[PDB]
């Protein structure tokens, strides 16, 4: 428990959940809202998924 | 049936990374998962290809057998479409592979590292920055060529011939391949498994067959006996001294076939294509998976 | 030249590959013409019969959509070699007796495939309460010992995939297997079918191991020799028929040695560490949900894969 010939400067990282608050203007984002089509994927041998 | 996998680039792309994606439109590329739509972390072969010195060709194997397979057909700004490949299906894949290998009428394609050099068959991506490589599909006998090239380097690394081994010819040209120094430990477990297989083949491996082609390099000269440069090798001569019994023989041959169709599947790493009806003036064939 | 029309708009259009769809609570008769699969059993009237459309050419169509009929392996068996209290889906596998010509078959569960393993020499309590005797069922293969011996018990036995039909005859069993393709019930009430391993002889390979999830994931079935007697475990993987020879090696890298240091092989015929088999593919998400399954008196833990493809192949020697 000497002091060694030199010192050491210890960084660490504390991560920290926060609760955010996001505001945003009115109209700042104009957007098109396409078409939701429905397709089948994979005929598996008892379920088909869509 | 609907296979239709659109990948939503996180950012936008330039023109010229544009022009050179739609230049390779056609081009067999991995994908991560089978859903609907991906992200373009885990497409293609670059995740396991880092850009790096050191390439690993079997570990891509591993990957391309475990990952499914997809083609290229749009590619726009911001996202690019593709067409998964689930077997049962018949797709229409195109020559757009730029080491130009002929393909044979109702061969068999297959998959591949890329074996000419990480940036012969990539695109860079700036814009997303990551890459996407394109996996080489050639056809299965020079895949083959090209496989046991690579292994036969991996051999004889301890030993020096090389430009008479690290270069493949094909009727088209001739092509340099990429050679690596050491494939770590699955290069060297594929390695030792076919060790496995070399060594019990010395074990089981008939006599009277020796005893054929003993009197035959002293009977006939041809384009299979002219490599021994008609010498006898001193094993054949070591072990052709005892008789010859038919009934060991069909029991050792019984042995041999066996482990020779074991051997086959020994090089069957990397999915297989199974093609049919390619027109030479279209570049496309109709070819499905096996 | 307009009967070509007539001919052609009978042939042309496809099942929709994709639908506009607005809102799910007005389901419109064009998705629901999406959603719909003729069905494949129907009440023996006509109408009946032309509102499922089994007469149809090839596949069903009322008056080539990626699915494929099953085919159905019919096989006829002594009462004795099976147990009527076997579960539906179960994979059997039938053993080619050596005689010219037999009528009758030999199939075996993975229950019954352990107790011809078993004597000479849990899942053993339940395999010995389900079959008393095992004599009864060492005379189906009648030269076990040799066919052990010189290591070709592999070629032998081939794999004919999972149960579906079982009647519960008295004398000579007639049961129905699907040796390729979507294993589906064949009962009235369509109800699906579970593919049921016990699971001391199903070690899983995936989390064997413990990024790029595919979505086929196959189950391999494999025999190896051991000196303890042959071996029938399964493996599930989701992987190539290349990589599952090469980790399955290195999974019985210690079991390879310790037939070699306890016998030494004598002879050319021991050196087969026996072999492996796909026996087809399932969805690797929702795969081998675990259950039970209980006798009369005890119970064991078993697999229950869910909706397997059934697709055998031969064998590929271990070494």
């Amino acid at each position: 428990k000497i002091h060694p010939g030199v010192a050491m400067t210890v960084v660490r990282t504390d991560e920290i959940l926060s609760e955010n608050i996001l505001f945003s203007s009115r109209a700042s984002t104009s957007m098109f809202i396409g078409t939701p089509n429905v397709s089948r994927r994979e005929a598996r041998v008892d379920a088909v998924t869509f | 049936m609907d296979l239709k996998v659109v990948v939503s680039l996180s950012s936008r792309l330039y023109t010229d990374e544009i022009a050179k994606m739609q230049q390779r439109i056609g081009c067999i590329l991995p994908l991560a998962s089978t859903h609907g739509t991906q992200n373009v972390q885990g497409l293609g072969l670059g995740q396991v290809y880092s850009l790096e010195t050191v390439p690993d060709y079997v570990s891509m194997y591993n990957y391309l057998s475990d990952c499914t397979l997809a083609v290229l057909d749009e590619v726009s700004v911001d996202s690019l479409i593709l067409t998964k490949i689930v077997p049962g299906q018949t797709y229409a894949i195109k020559n757009k592979y730029q080491p130009f290998f002929q393909w044979h009428g109702t061969g068999s394609l297959s998959v591949m590292p890329p074996v000419f050099g990480r940036e012969h068959a990539t695109v860079k991506l700036e814009s997303n920055d990551v890459d996407i490589v394109f996996p080489m599909v050639l056809p299965t006998p020079i895949a083959e060529e090209v496989l046991q090239k690579i292994l036969l380097f991996n051999v004889y690394s301890r030993v020096v011939v090389h430009m008479h081994l690290g270069s493949v010819s094909y009727l088209g040209h001739h092509y340099e391949l990429a050679l690596p120094e050491v494939p770590g430990p699955l290069g060297l477990a594929l390695l030792d498994n076919l060790s496995l297989y070399f060594c019990i083949m010395v074990t089981l491996l008939p006599r009277a067959s020796m005893r054929l082609v003993r009197g035959l390099i002293r009977h006939e000269h041809h384009d299979l006996l002219n490599l021994f440069q008609e010498m006898v090798p001193d094993e054949i001569a070591r072990i052709d001294l005892d008789d010859l019994s038919v009934a060991d023989d069909l029991s050792r041959m019984r042995v041999m076939m066996t482990y020779l169709q074991s051997l086959a599947s020994l090089f069957n790493l990397g999915p297989r294509l199974a093609t049919a009806a390619y027109s030479q003036e279209t570049l496309t064939a109709t070819c499905w998976l096996r | 030249r307009r009967r070509l029309q007539r001919r052609i708009a009978g042939l042309l259009p496809p099942p929709a590959r994709r639908l506009n769809i607005s809102r799910g609570s007005e389901f419109t008769r064009d998705v629901r013409g999406l959603v719909e699969e003729h069905a494949q059993a129907s009440s023996l009237s006509a109408a009946a019969v032309w509102r499922a459309g089994l007469l149809a050419p090839g596949e069903v169509a009322v008056a080539w959509s990626g699915w494929r009929p099953p085919v159905f392996g019919d096989f006829l068996i002594h009462a004795s070699s099976f147990n009527n209290a076997e579960a539906t889906g179960t994979p059997l596998f039938q053993f080619k007796q050596s005689d010219p010509f037999s009528g009758v078959d030999a199939v075996f569960t993975p229950l019954s495939l352990f107790i011809l393993m078993n004597h000479g020499r849990g899942l053993t309590r339940m395999a010995n309460l389900l079959y008393d005797s095992p004599a009864t069922l060492a005379d189906l293969v009648p030269d076990f010992g040799r066919l052990v011996a010189d290591r070709r018990f592999h070629n032998f036995i081939t794999p004919v995939g999972p149960l579906v039909e079982n009647i519960k005859s008295t004398y000579l069993n007639k049961i129905t297997t699907v040796v390729h393709g979507p294993v589906v019930s064949k009962a009235i009430p369509r109800s699906t079918v579970k593919v049921t391993v016990p699971q001391e002889a199903f070690v899983d390979l995936d989390a064997w191991l413990s990024q790029p999830c595919p979505a086929d994931a196959r189950l391999y079935v494999a025999l190896t020799y051991e000196e303890a007697g042959p071996r029938f475990t399964f493996f599930q993987s989701s992987r190539g028929h290349c990589q599952i020879m090469n980790i399955l090696r290195i999974y019985y890298s210690p079991s390879i040695m310790h037939r070699y240091a306890v016998v030494q092989p004598l002879h050319i015929e021991e050196l087969t560490f026996g072999a492996v088999a796909c026996l087809g593919t399932f969805s690797a998400t929702d795969g081998w949900r675990r259950s039970a399954f209980n006798y009369r008196g005890s119970s064991l833990p078993v697999v229950e894969i869910d909706s397997f493809y059934s697709n055998v192949s031969d064998w590929e020697v271990i070494l």
